């Protein structure tokens, strides 16, 4: 077994990123940093949402792009989304700083290395 | 003490193939070398990006033909051992791996960049293994030790995969904790949560990556805490054939016996008839399926463990 | 369409969880005029 | 042999002897190997039958009834509960439906092969009929006849293990309980080994559609050619009998055109899918 | 030798293992062609059309490699 | 001809309809034990 811990590394990288770029992010008990830029007029664990998100790394390299609304069940997503989406209503915009343990894990997948912080810009337009 | 081995027959066959459409330039009278001299003589190296940069790929942005690659690997190691003067042992190690990849492509009008589109992979796998550790265990419609091991190893493999995914930095989320409580009876996922409460969130009892290595460890006699969780195996385990004309030497010269030979064979293989890449395993935030299992990079339908004592024993003696 | 197996009974789909059961296959449709011969068919042990 | 005054299998009518015997039915059904009547050009149903009002054991002239044929998608759910009952999955150690499906125990597990094992104990616990009860718990479901030895009325009796005439020995030969004995030397010889399953076409699925065409014929003492789909009548006068006597017989050939159904039950419009053929007798006052 | 004839109930299922059926001829014990399928070109055959006034009927099938094989069957 | 008088090929049938799908003559529309209240006895065989 080659288990690798990145919680401290991810947290310090997020702190450094928030120090370089002037942004204030609240921290949850699970280690997720979120910035809610605006709200609307809340999705649950069983709810279909439409997102215009965009996910990149700490260096600005985008690994996932969605300029058109995509429908998700909010129960099949990464824990970072499960903890960030119910924090805002339809029409709001949020920015997540999901660490490795709340994202793709310590092993990751192709084009996304393990132990990497993922910055998501999500625009929730529907909670159908 | 190692002089028993006499011959080590090693056969290794590697076939490769590459189909590239959209090749605009033509050929000459005696042939061509436009892509690369190696490609004509079988380099098999990447030429797609080079061809796009050189500008001799199709500029059509809706090209429906797919670039294809094929690879076949076959290892057929054979060895002979003579541990005893009247005992002959033959060892065989077989491994077949076929991988076919296909992908559409586009050429960027600017800078002529080769952009792949919807790449997928499939193929077959087989490797010689040894599963004699549970071969003689009693197993029928009423009892089976190997099946009990299969049932038990699922939780161990799920915990190992969770540790691999969740790198021990936080408590592993499970279906029985407060963070993921059992839903109401009207919830569609109530049955899934109730069936496996102590398992990690992304690794249930029906997850392929959980119960495939568990099955292999249970039916090969390996320990679930240290068995390999990888789909493919690299080192084939030898299968054996033993012949013994030795009992005739003790006292059977004048003990009414004129011939005596014992024969034994064991040959076991592990085969994946059709594995393939999964499109759901991508960079999208969706990581769980309808069964709340993490998507696997490689998906298969059946895995076959074949074991054959042919024969288990052969006593051939003439008086 | 609304027969999406991914969105079974989420917000406005025409399929319920009963669609997963052969016994309650007919009741798995939110529509009214659904027939066991036209709209859908069932096989308990269909072979691939 | 049809008994209108005798209670049928899985019948729990509190007042059966006080009801009119002509209002009851006795029927059987069968699957068709070739379901495309249009391609096969299936033209009619032809049967040579024996007139039961002429022979030595002739029925009374007042015992006139009707025989109905049904062609098409007929519901295989013999016991209407929505669940396919197969008795090869029953047993004490097997998982049943948590609520009792109104007819007895039904296995909750998906069936794989319609076959029994060779364990006599398992065979006893499984071969209990379409009700799913081993003749001892049948009183819970069939309360009106709980005092009888066979409350459901589905006990099987071998014809050489019975008593009486030829007709009497076959009265319980079609029972679904106990008709799959492991040993062929058993006094109550099974007559079959396949478990009794609510699946006639052997497609593993229990159809519940009732879209079929209905034809009918009359059974009357004075039937003649030219009506009631009668095409030929053959009269035999001197028939040699094992007791040395003589009797008269009258064979009647019926040709019911498939293309001219008398009624249409359900939503069926073409003969391209005719999967089940059923025939049931009704309207008779006494044994026929 | 490669063919698996079977008569379950008023049907004669003919399956050719690793070969292709070309023609199937069915004869009664008299020698009358009660069935003839001059053109199939398929692995699996299902006649299901015999009259079979008697029980024993003779079937003669030739494959794509011209392998005349005859197997007597009892009609059930 | 297709022979249909085989004894072992017939089994106990379900409750039929006598006029149409809306005909409750033999209690065929009943969802209770009354569905089987009109079933008289019938033995189908071939004398050995």
């Amino acid at each position: 077994d080659e288990v690798k811990d990145y919680t401290a590394e991810n947290e310090k990288e997020i702190v450094d990123y928030l120090a370089q770029n002037n942004l204030t992010a609240q921290r949850t008990n699970s280690g997720l940093y979120y910035i809610i830029t605006k709200e609307g007029s809340h999705p649950t664990l069983n709810s279909n949402i439409t997102v215009i998100y965009k996910g990149y790394f700490t260096n600005g390299k985008v690994f996932d792009e969605s300029t058109e609304g995509v429908s998700y069940s909010l129960r099949t997503l990464i824990p970072g989304w499960k903890e960030g989406i119910p924090l805002l209503k339809s029409g709001g915009e949020i920015q997540l700083f999901v660490p490795a343990h709340l994202g793709y894990g310590s092993n990751g997948n192709k084009t996304v290395p393990g132990g990497a912080v993922l910055i998501f810009e999500i625009t929730l337009v529907s909670v159908n | 003490v190692l002089t028993s081995i006499k011959n080590v027959q090693i056969n290794y066959t590697k076939n490769s193939g590459t189909v590239l459409p959209g090749y605009t330039p033509s050929v000459g009278f005696l042939g061509t070398s436009k892509p690369s001299l190696g490609f004509v003589f079988g380099s098999q190296d990447d030429v797609r990006y080079e061809a796009a940069k050189r500008g001799w790929l199709t500029t059509y942005q809706d090209f429906n033909q797919s670039f294809t690659q094929v690879s076949n690997k076959l290892l057929k190691v054979t060895a002979n051992i003579d541990l005893l003067p009247d005992l002959k042992v033959d060892l065989s190690m077989d491994r077949s791996y076929s991988e076919n990849t296909s992908e559409q492509y586009s050429v960027d009008p600017s800078t002529n960049e080769y952009k792949p589109l919807s790449p997928y992979t499939y193929g077959m796998f087989s490797i010689s293994t040894v599963m004699i550790k549970t071969a003689f265990s009693p197993s029928d419609e009423t009892q089976s030790a190997a099946f009990d091991d299969f049932r038990s190893n699922r939780l161990i493999i799920a915990n190992r995969l969770a540790e691999g995914h969740y790198g021990s930095g936080v408590a592993i989320p499970r279906y029985g904790d407060a963070n993921n409580p059992i839903p109401a009876e009207t919830d569609p996922n109530y049955a899934v949560y109730t069936a496996n409460q102590g398992y990690p969130i992304g690794y249930t009892k029906s997850n392929q990556a959980v119960l495939l290595p568990a099955f292999l460890a249970a039916y090969t006699g390996s320990d679930a805490s240290s068995s390999s969780t990888n789909i493919f195996r690299s080192f084939p385990i030898p299968n054996w054939s033993i012949k013994y004309n030795g009992l005739m030497r003790y006292k059977y010269f004048k003990d009414k016996f004129k011939r005596f030979s014992l024969q034994h064979n064991y040959r076991a293989s592990y085969t994946i008839n059709q594995f393939r890449s999964n499109f759901d395993y991508n960079s999208s935030p969706k990581v769980q399926d309808v069964n709340t299992n993490f998507y696997n990079e490689i998906i298969m339908s059946n895995v076959n463990l074949v074991e054959q004592f042919s024969p288990l024993i052969r006593m051939d003696f003439e008086l | 369409n609304k027969y999406d197996p991914a969105t079974i009974g989420q917000a406005g789909s025409f399929l319920n969880s009963n669609i997963r059961e052969i016994v309650t296959a007919k009741s798995g449709f939110n529509n009214t005029n659904v027939s066991e011969a036209t709209d859908y068919s069932v096989l308990e042990n269909a072979r691939k | 042999t049809y008994y209108p005054g005798e209670r049928g299998p899985y019948n729990n009518n509190p007042s059966f002897g006080a009801s009119n015997p002509s209002a009851n039915f006795g029927g059987i059904m069968r699957a068709l190997n070739s379901t495309n009547f249009e391609q096969g050009n299936v033209e009619y149903i032809q049967f040579w039958v024996l007139d039961p009002y002429v022979g030595n054991g002739e029925s009374p002239a007042t015992n006139a009834g009707k025989i109905y044929f049904n062609l098409g998608e007929i519901s295989e759910d013999v016991l209407k509960d929505g669940r396919k009952q197969y008795e090869n999955g029953l047993g004490p150690d097997q998982v049943m439906v948590n609520p009792q499906p109104l007819w007895g125990d039904v296995p909750a597990s998906q069936s794989l092969i319609y076959a029994f094992d060779t364990n006599p104990d398992n065979r006893k616990n499984q071969d209990v009929g379409l009700d799913g009860l081993p003749s001892s718990r049948e009183g819970s479901i069939y309360t009106n006849y709980a005092g009888e030895a066979d409350p459901a009325g589905d006990d099987y009796t071998y014809y050489l293990n019975a008593d009486g005439g030829v007709l009497e020995r076959y009265k319980n030969y079609n029972g679904t309980e106990g008709n799959s004995a492991v040993s062929i030397n058993d006094p109550n010889r099974g007559s079959t080994t396949l478990p009794d399953v609510e699946d006639i076409n052997r497609d593993n699925t229990m159809s519940t559609i009732n879209a079929y065409y209905e034809y009918s014929i009359d059974v009357k003492p004075g039937m003649q050619v030219g009506e009631n789909y009668i095409t030929d009548i053959r009269e035999v006068t001197n028939v040699d009998l094992p007791n040395g006597g003589t009797t008269n017989a009258r064979w009647i050939q019926f040709k019911i055109p498939v293309s001219q159904p008398q009624n249409t039950i359900g939503n069926i419009t073409d003969f391209r899918s005719i999967r089940f053929m059923r025939m049931f007798m009704t309207g008779f006052n006494s044994q026929m | 030798d490669g063919l698996l004839i079977s008569v379950k109930d008023k049907t004669i299922k003919v399956t050719s293992a690793k070969e292709n059926i070309k023609e199937v001829n069915i004869f009664d014990i008299t020698g009358k062609l009660i069935y003839n399928k001059k053109k199939v070109g398929n692995t699996e055959l299902s006649i299901s059309n015999l009259q079979s006034a008697d029980q024993v009927l003779l079937v003669k099938v030739n494959l794509e490699n011209n392998a005349q094989i005859t197997r007597k069957v009892i009609f059930k | 001809t297709i022979d249909m008088r085989s004894a072992y090929a017939w089994s106990l049938a379900s409750t039929p309809f006598i006029t149409s799908i809306n005909d409750n003559t033999f209690n065929a529309n009943s969802n209770t034990l009354e569905y089987g209240f009109k079933r008289a006895k019938l033995s189908w065989y071939t004398i050995d």
